[PDB]
C-alpha cells in the first residue's frame, strides 16, 4: 500500500507541477480572464 | 471556490498573482489577499477536480476578455472620430458609477465641487481629495484660494489617517448630497461645433465673429480659426494655391508635417514642385525615421498659419 | 468622554460659576458659535450648551488625519453638515456625563433639542435682563 | 495527539524542535514545551499508526504552508507598488487582532498611546512598554517628558516582575478602554499623494504651493520634491536634455545608480555620449559587482538633483 501511496504522489506531484506549467502559459495569453473567471467563481460561492 | 483561486494564485507565482491583481477589482483583490495568506488548504483530488472543472467550464473568457474595452475605444475611433469616440468612451465609463459619494465627486465638474467643499474644514477637505482622483483634487486647488490652497496641500503633506467612524460619517453626508443631485451635465457643442457653425456662414459675418471673439479673448479665437481648417482639407486646395504656397515651406519642416500625412496629400503636395524636387522629398521621407508627433503637429499648425495667411492675403484658393 | 473619543488626553478646568443677565453671557459669546438647546426636564425651562469654535475645530481636526500641528483658524466659518455631526456626538456624550453628574444629587435627564449657530434664535430667556448661571 | 507530537518533537531533534517552535504560536510551543519534558508515552504500535495517519492524512500542509506570506507578499509588490504594498501588508495584519488589551496598545498611534498611559504610574507605564513591542515603546518615550522618559527608562532597567492578580487587572482595565475605542485609524494620503496633486496643476500654482510648504518647513517640501519626480522618469527625458545633463554627472556615480537601473534606461542614457564612451560605461557596469542600495540610492539621488536643477534653469526638457 505505501508503494502505491508513493506512485500516487509522484504522479500527482509531477502532473500538478506539469499543470502549474499550464496554468501560466494560459495566464500569460490572457491576464484577464484568469481574473474574471476568479470573481466570476466568487459570484457564485454566495 | 474562493479558497481554491486563492491556493492557485499562490501556486501560479508572484508575477502572475500581481499581474491578476492588477486585472482584478479592490474587493476582490483583497478578499484573494487576505484569504491566501489567512488559511490555504490543499487537496489532493478535490482541488484537481475543481481546477479541471474550472478549466473545462467555458472558453468564452478567454477570447472576449482578452480585448473588450481596447476593441470598443477603437471601433469607437474608428466610426466617427477622435471627438466623438472620446464623448462615446466618457458615457461608457460613467456608465458605471460609484456607490460612495466621495468617488461620486470626482464625477461632478471642477467649480461646482470646490463651491460645495469650500466652507468645510480643511481637515476634511483633505480627507476627500486623498480619495479623490488626483487629477480632479488639483483642480480643486487651483479654483480654492491660495490661503486654502496652502493650508489644504500642507494637511495633504503630513495627513495622518481618519477614524473609521468619521470616514463613514462623511460618506453618508456626502452621499446624501450628491446621490440625490443629478450628476452628469451634457456638454454639447464647444469650439470644434462653434468653428463649424461659422465655416457655413457669410464672410462679412464670418470675419465680424471672428474679430469680436478676439476682442472678448485672442485664444480662444486663435483656437477658433485653428480648429477652423484642419490639418485634412488641404487636399482641396488648388494646385497653383498649394505652388504659391511651397515657395513660403521649409522643407524640413514640409518633410515633417508629410511623414504622418495621408498618401493622397503627400502625392497632391508633391504636383507643385519640380521631379528633382519631389523625389528628394519622397527620399527624404522615406529615409526619415519615425519621430514624435509633437513636433510634427508644430510643424504641421507652422505651414497651415502660412497658408491660412497666404489666403487672408488674396494670394491662394480651394477647390 | 473627550478621551474615549479623540483617542487623546484633555484636560478640562472648571471656571469660576458666574451669575450674570443673560444679555451679558450673549455678547460675550463669539458668532457664530454652536448652541445645543437643552431640556433639563422636569425641570421646567431650556438650558443651553456652547460649544466654542475652537473646541468644535480642534475635535474635527483630531478625528480627521490631524496631530493639531497647525494652528487653529477661525474666521467666521459656518458649520457643515459633518462638522454638525461630529459636534452631536460630543454632546451626546456631554449630555451623558452631565446627567450621570445630576443623577448623583437630583436625578434629571437631559434632552437635547435643537442646535443653533447665532445667538438670537436661542432666547431661552423671556426677558434679555433675566439672570442666569454660567 | 498533542502528546503524540511531542514524543515526534522529541524525537526529532533539538535544532528540528526548536524551528517548528520558531515556526509555531506561543500557546502551542508552551504546551509542547511542557507536555515533552513533563509526561513522555512511547507506543509499539500506536504511535507508529498515528504517525502513519498523519502522514498520510494530507498533502496539502506541504505545499501552502510552505510559502503563504511571502508569495502573498511578492503578489502585492508586483500587483500596484511598493507603497501599495505595505497598506496592503498592514492590511493582512491587522485582520489578526489580539485579545488582551495591552497588545492592542501598539496597534494605536504612538501619541494616543502616549496620551493615554502618560497619567499612569511610572511602574505600570514600565510594565506596560516591556508587553509592548520594542518599536512602538521606543516611540512613546520619544514623545513622553524627558523626567519621566529617565523615570521609566530606570524602572525598565531594573524591573523585578508583576504580581499575576495585578497583571491581570491592568489587563482587564486596558481592555475595556480600547476594545471600545475604535483601533485601525486609515492613513490616506501622505506626501506621495500630496507630490501626485501638485504634479498635475498649473506651474505658477505648483511654485506657489511648494515655497509655501517651504516657508512652513524645509524638509517637508525637500520630500515632496523628491517624491515629485522619482528615478523612473527618466525615460521621458529629452535626448538633448540628457545629453546636457551628462556633462555635470560624474562616470562613477553614474555608473552606480545606473547599475541598478532599468536595461530601457541605460540604453536611453547611452544615446547621449559617445560611441567609446556608451562601450566604456557598459564594460565598467558589466565589471561591476553587487553593491548595497544606499550607495546607489544617494548617486541617483545626486543625479535626479543635477537634473532638477538643470531642468529649473532651464537647459532641460523632458518629451
Amino acid at each position: 500500500k505505501d508503494e502505491q501511496l508513493q506512485q500516487r504522489r509522484a504522479n500527482q506531484r509531477l502532473g500538478a507541477e506539469v499543470m502549474s506549467q499550464r496554468i501560466r502559459e494560459m495566464s500569460d495569453n490572457d491576464p484577464r480572464v484568469v481574473a474574471l473567471v476568479i470573481r466570476q467563481w466568487m459570484s457564485n460561492d454566495h | 471556490g474562493t479558497d481554491k483561486s486563492v491556493i492557485l494564485l499562490m501556486t501560479i507565482g508572484e508575477d502572475r498573482a500581481a499581474e491578476v491583481f492588477k486585472h482584478l477589482s479592490t474587493r476582490e483583490v483583497q478578499a484573494l489577499s487576505t484569504a491566501m495568506a489567512n488559511v490555504r488548504q490543499i487537496s489532493n483530488k478535490q482541488l484537481t477536480d475543481v481546477l479541471s472543472e474550472f478549466e473545462q467550464e467555458a472558453e468564452q473568457f478567454a477570447a472576449l476578455n482578452i480585448n473588450a474595452n481596447e476593441y470598443l475605444r477603437s471601433v469607437l475611433v474608428k466610426a466617427l472620430g477622435e471627438e466623438r469616440a472620446s464623448s462615446l468612451l466618457e458615457d461608457i465609463l460613467e456608465t458605471r458609477d460609484t456607490t460612495s459619494g466621495i468617488e461620486t465627486l470626482n464625477f461632478m465638474e471642477p467649480q461646482s465641487a470646490a463651491d460645495l467643499i469650500r466652507d468645510e474644514h480643511p481637515q476634511i477637505i483633505a480627507t476627500i481629495l486623498v480619495h479623490l482622483k488626483r487629477s480632479q483634487a488639483a483642480d480643486i486647488l487651483a479654483l480654492f484660494d491660495e490661503r486654502l490652497r496652502h493650508d489644504v496641500m500642507l494637511r495633504i503633506a503630513t495627513f495622518g489617517g481618519v477614524q473609521p467612524a468619521a470616514l463613514a460619517e462623511l460618506t453618508e453626508v456626502l452621499n446624501g448630497l450628491l446621490d440625490g443631485q443629478n450628476l452628469k451635465r451634457s456638454k454639447m457643442g464647444g469650439v470644434r461645433t462653434a468653428a463649424e457653425i461659422i465655416n457655413l456662414m457669410k464672410t462679412q459675418q464670418e470675419e465680424a465673429v471672428i474679430t469680436a471673439v478676439r476682442e472678448f479673448d485672442g485664444e480662444l479665437a486663435q483656437k477658433i480659426i485653428d480648429e477652423m481648417f484642419l490639418f485634412e482639407n488641404l487636399v482641396d486646395v488648388d494646385d497653383r494655391s498649394i505652388q504659391r504656397l511651397l515657395q513660403e515651406v521649409d522643407s524640413e519642416s514640409l518633410l515633417i508635417a508629410l511623414k504622418g500625412a495621408e498618401p493622397p496629400l503627400r502625392e497632391k503636395f508633391l504636383r507643385n514642385m519640380s521631379q528633382r524636387a519631389a523625389d528628394i522629398l519622397r527620399d527624404d521621407l522615406a529615409n526619415r525615421g519615425p519621430v514624435r508627433l509633437s513636433q510634427v503637429e508644430n510643424e504641421q499648425k507652422a505651414i497651415l498659419l502660412i497658408v491660412r495667411r497666404l489666403a487672408e492675403t488674396g494670394e491662394m484658393v480651394i477647390g | 468622554g473627550l478621551f474615549n473619543l479623540l483617542r487623546r488626553s484633555p484636560d478640562i478646568t472648571v471656571g469660576a460659576i458666574r451669575i450674570q443677565p443673560y444679555h451679558e453671557f450673549a455678547r460675550n459669546l463669539p458668532v457664530p458659535t454652536n448652541l445645543n438647546l437643552i431640556h433639563l426636564k422636569p425641570l421646567r425651562g431650556t438650558g443651553l450648551v456652547v460649544f466654542s469654535p475652537s473646541l468644535v475645530f480642534i475635535a474635527v481636526d483630531n478625528l480627521f488625519g490631524g496631530d493639531g500641528r497647525f494652528p487653529t483658524k477661525v474666521e467666521g466659518r459656518e458649520f457643515t453638515h459633518t462638522e454638525q455631526r461630529v459636534i452631536n456626538r460630543m454632546l451626546k456624550l456631554a449630555l451623558e456625563g452631565y446627567s450621570d453628574a445630576w443623577k448623583a444629587i437630583n436625578p434629571l435627564e437631559v434632552e437635547y433639542v435643537r442646535s443653533e449657530m447665532q445667538v438670537k434664535f436661542t432666547n431661552i430667556t423671556t426677558s434679555p435682563n433675566d439672570i442666569v448661571v454660567n
